[PDB]
């Protein structure tokens, strides 16, 4: 039988079989609502829309993401759009297919073990397992050794593993993502007259934030250059045809990535804690970890973040040492790529939590045999 | 027929791995706790040559090092009612197991092995050379239930706990 | 004229005049700058808030410590806390009087070296001495044999001395003290949903660790105890109002002082060093240091701690010898309380360093004159 | 047929054809188990690294020496080692090639019984022999009469040979040696700021201390030159790209070999052991012991021992004696030449210790028929 992988991500939710090289369904993790009466009677109304049926009613609906930070806070609405994976996107049914899970690291125990609970009682799926989101990252792109940096939509986190070991005291989490940076330039477009405060318009922004932000390899020299002339503003059109034109906030809202006191956050930029991730390490794999820093997540796929990365972690590193940053073009899928990877290992076919063990043991068995 | 048997007071130090290591995944939690008991029982020069050698033999028959030796030990235990005379040396095992000066480390480093790495989730199912051991380094017997697990589904406490980071992000 | 002894700690400054039985003024060493922009004109006009003032206002500040397992790393702040202790604490001019300090054994050497020079530099003290904490600790038990085991906020060293006499090459040092089991609580405390992870959020969960944790006689039958039954649980109340939780994480904390593997150290616990350190001595001299064991620091007044190490040393120990723990109530300013006495003694007014002796040499002299 | 020798010394194991000019086969002494947590599925299913293996993968292992001080103490370990040697350096057949194995003087008893049981049960060897180090250091040194100083990693042992007469009653052994000297560099590093604490970090304080550390004529004259001036500085790059410089830290190290106070040990220093190990013999052979100090062994090839040693020896010696010492530039393999050769003599093969010979008498044979 063909085991089935569905990485739900703050964001989007990525399913599809193992074995596969692209997820078949890719499809926005919201549950919508109606927020005004209906009138017309003798058409089809329905309490609520999931993923692209959502998008496509924004007009009329109150979206909500039943996933925050990293940790699934509606339990009602994520079960609706696991129901709305297994039958309306994939058309197959849970009682025959295994499945695999990911989860961001340090998440809470109560999160995982709903997960086993909602799987094995409302799907009654044969089996499953939970797995680490930065390790499927590694898997993905053919090693054994490096840093993992996974930047979703929620959370960005790090996991230095040198040879297939892996050093719990060195992960890193920072609560700060790519819907934080929505929620960022959602306030800063507030400066030229642009005003967005619904669900409905936070989807605008953040396409917008998707089509023409980039990172800038100097901040205090691409501040200056588009101070001086009007060669990087660039136009959006608007789903009603107006038209919008920014300049510096192009590259303004990725800096916070560098930069979180932006946003009020105390902690340090992303740099800064691959560098520091990779100090709690131990000092003879340093120099492996320096040549093998490896990208995945949406958050990532920002046009010159690589280079960015690149130059501030060699100021921080010895000069000795070589910086080289892994970003394979496919990254917004890495995490799943690894994923279906994994499900087909021959080996990994005895780490599958079975429903007999499940009953055996409780919804506690998820923290003995995962990760 | 093993008096006098004086063992090192820290021989099996050594040789326990760390606990990060007992969750690894391909971790074989029954042979590094039969090497832990192995190191244990190590005779030293006080103890007289004879007795020494005939404790060697016995230890190498029942206790091995190479992989294959454990594994053809462990399928012929299966069916182990045919075979009085390993039950003989078992017992003789046990014996000396039982006063071992250290036994209060070795019955907590085997509780530890059983919590962290599941030593024992066959609970009451395991191997028979494990059995006796174990009832060997605690008599009691009650590692036949488990090491009963924690679980957080019960909420004990309603949580709704928002810190500075997560006050920031915060939807609805 | 009367003597100063000022304790600079990893986490606490200990300061008093010799012959008196308790300090006088004990605050955190923290050094603090806001980290939000002010807009009220009048009110915002200091630069940095030092000791119990920068706790008062962390809502607002980023909190450092001045120094990181017992060596000093930023020395402009050590300079500020310094002269607050002088003049905000004591209300005495450093100029009039002489002072004791007090520094871990293997020690860098450059640490007492700029000691030296701020004291008789920038402060202009007449004479100063630098003295091992554990020795000090030993002078105020009545006592001049046994093994002194002091744990304080950054550096655990042991310190054999049978009597009167020294054997450096039995000291044992440890990077492992208060400040990393705080680190690991607040590592452990996201497993019930609870993440904290700013400066004033460390003090917190410090907070929380000084009234809710205690040392396990027996690891495994607690752990199934508390995994058995609610009785362990305990509410503690944030400070805004919020209450949580905890309920193995009260004794899984302190156990990392036994285990160092929990965190990624491969060094041995605390008992196994007292072990290797009475081990290294003369044959003729394990019999005294078993029955004097000496405990000191504010890491080691967790309760039960001392039957733990008891028992752990018994284990370890041969059986005809007799193991005797040394825990008086006091132990939190035994360090300081030695200090005052040896500045207290008569036979010690020959040793301090004098000001004329510092200018002839150097600051040399303070590895001469000083052990 | 071709013989086998396999000099099983503490720091590193030499082995080879015998009958050759020069080893074969040289790889440290050292069994590593892996310490951090496995995450990846292929990647491990290594339970023990040994020889050097456990020198690349030093980041993520715990490394154990079998053979400390000389005397074998973790067995197992020691099997494994004397496994790997048979089946995969050398590639040879264990029961079809005479073995030769090496011990120091004044070993327990128990511990070559041990060998030879393990030699003749596990490996069914057909036939072995246990030489005292220093005499085949001496026939390697093509003489017949001199004393003869062997320092390695974990013995220093001296034997004064008269025309193929040892002198029992003269033989001295000191348990100071290599492995002691890289742990009192360890403690005396920490006065620089640089700590090392764990295995790996103990091998890589052992490359600093055999790359640049060397012998000072006067140790108080060349205390001078040190705190006078930098020259005697150098610098050593750290595996992760960090550098690191050391004084007098240079001629301190290996000064605890003349001077073992300082490492708190009663033991009168090497040249004095030297000394007194001459006027242990006969009045009539001094004249010739004094003019053939053979000296071999890794911790013998410092630069410019020799010459501290010719100075010490000829202060203590009478003004009419000539003192010469004999320090091949091959001394750190002289043993593994000394058991070549006498694999190799004709009357040799009258010497060995054969199946037949062992189950007649048992392993307690070996005392009867070695020496
Ligand atoms: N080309 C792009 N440029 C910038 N940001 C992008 C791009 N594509 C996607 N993103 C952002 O990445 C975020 C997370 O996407 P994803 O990798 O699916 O997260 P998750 O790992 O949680 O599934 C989205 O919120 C989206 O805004
Ligand atoms: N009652 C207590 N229980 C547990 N830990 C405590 C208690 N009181 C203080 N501590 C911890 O002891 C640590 C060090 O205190 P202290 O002895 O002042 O350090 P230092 O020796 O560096 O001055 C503090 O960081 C604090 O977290
Ligand atoms: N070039 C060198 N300079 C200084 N010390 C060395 C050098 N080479 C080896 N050593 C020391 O010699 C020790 C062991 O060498 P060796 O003679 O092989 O020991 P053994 O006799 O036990 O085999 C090592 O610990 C190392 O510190
Ligand atoms: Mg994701
Ligand atoms: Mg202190
Ligand atoms: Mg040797």
């Amino acid at each position: 039988t063909t085991a089935l992988v569905c990485d739900n991500g703050s964001g989007l939710v990525k399913a599809g079989f193992a074995g596969d090289d692209a997820p078949r369904a890719v499809f926005p993790s919201i549950v919508g609502r109606p927020r005004h009466q209906g009138v017309m009677v003798g058409m089809g109304q329905k309490d609520s829309y999931v993923g692209d049926e959502a998008q496509s009613k924004r007009g009329i609906l109150t979206l909500k993401y039943p996933i925050e930070h990293g940790i699934i806070t509606n339990w009602d609405d994520m079960e609706k759009i696991w129901h709305h994976t297994f039958y309306n996107e994939l058309r197959v049914a849970p009682e025959e297919h295994p499945t695999l899970l990911t989860e961001a690291p340090l998440n809470p125990k109560a999160n995982r073990e709903k997960m086993t609970q909602i799987m094995f009682e409302t799907f009654n799926v044969p089996a499953m397992y939970v797995a680490i989101q930065a390790v499927l990252s590694l898997y993905a792109s053919g090693r054994t050794t490096g840093i993992v940096l996974d930047s979703g939509d929620g959370v960005t986190h790090n996991v230095p593993i040198y040879e297939g070991y892996a050093l719990p005291h060195a992960i890193m989490r920072l609560d700060l993502a790519g819907r934080d940076l929505t929620d960022y330039l959602m306030k800063i477009l507030t400066e030229r007259g642009y005003s967005f405060v619904t669900t409905a318009e936070r989807e605008i922004v953040r396409d917008i934030k998707e089509k023409l932000c980039y990172v800038a390899l100097d901040f205090e020299n691409e501040m200056a250059t588009a101070a001086s002339s009007s060669s990087l503003e660039k136009s959006y059109e608007l789903p009603d045809g107006q038209v919008i034109t920014i300049g510096n906030e192009r590259f303004r809202c990725p800096e916070t990535l560098f930069q979180p006191s932006f946003i009020g956050m105390e902690s340090a930029g992303i740099h800064e804690t691959t560098y520091n991730s990779i100090m709690k390490c131990d000092i003879d794999i340093r120099k492996d970890l320096y040549a093998n820093n490896v990208m995945s997540g949406g958050t990532t796929m920002y046009p010159g973040i690589a280079d960015r990365m690149q130059k501030e972690i060699t100021a921080l590193a010895p000069s000795t040492m070589k910086i080289k940053i892994i970003a394979p073009p496919e990254r917004k899928y890495s995490v799943w790529i690894g994923g279906s990877i994994l499900a087909s290992l021959s080996t990994f076919q005895q780490m599958w939590i079975t429903k007999q063990e499940y009953d055996e043991a409780g919804p506690s068995i998820v923290h003995r045999k995962c990760f | 027929p093993f008096s006098g048997l004086k063992f090192k007071q820290n021989s099996f130090l050594s040789t326990v791995p760390s606990v990060t290591n007992m969750h690894s995944m391909h971790f074989d939690a029954r042979e590094t706790f039969l090497g832990v008991i192995r190191k244990a029982l190590e005779p030293d020069t006080s103890t007289p040559f004879p007795v020494r050698r005939a404790f060697d033999g016995l230890r190498a028959e029942i206790l091995p090092n190479d992989t294959i030796k454990s594994a053809a030990l462990k399928a012929q235990c299966s069916d182990i009612d045919k075979h009085p005379e390993l039950k003989a040396k078992m017992e003789t095992l046990k014996e000396v197991i039982t006063h071992h000066p250290q036994k209060e480390k070795l019955a907590e480093i085997a509780l530890q092995f059983a919590r962290e790495a599941g030593l024992t989730r066959l609970k009451g199912e395991t191997d028979y050379v494990l059995s006796n051991v174990l009832d060997g380094l605690i008599g009691d017997g009650s590692w036949r239930a488990g090491p009963a697990y924690e679980s957080y589904l019960n909420k004990p406490g309603v949580d709704r706990v928002i810190t500075t980071v997560d006050g920031l992000h915060m939807q609805r």
